[PDB]
């Protein structure tokens, strides 16, 4: 699955 | 500022994308869809999966 870490 | 998921809140933590290009939400917070670790392969959200 496609995922991403919320950028700061 | 933009919001996502079924909770309609800003992005935070790990987010997973729905593989239905016509999804009305597109991105969800892991916990909101009961995930701790990303599933393997394509994934479809609860809204696109149900009738
Ligand atoms: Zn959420
Ligand atoms: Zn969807």
């Amino acid at each position: 699955a496609r995922t991403k870490q919320t950028a700061r | 500022e933009p919001t996502y998921c079924l909770c309609h809140q800003v992005s935070y933590g790990e987010m997973i994308g729905c593989d239905n290009p016509d999804c009305s939400i597109e991105w969800f917070h892991f916990a909101c869809v009961g995930l701790t670790t990303k599933p393997r392969g394509k994934w479809f959200c609860p809204r696109c999966s149900q009738e």
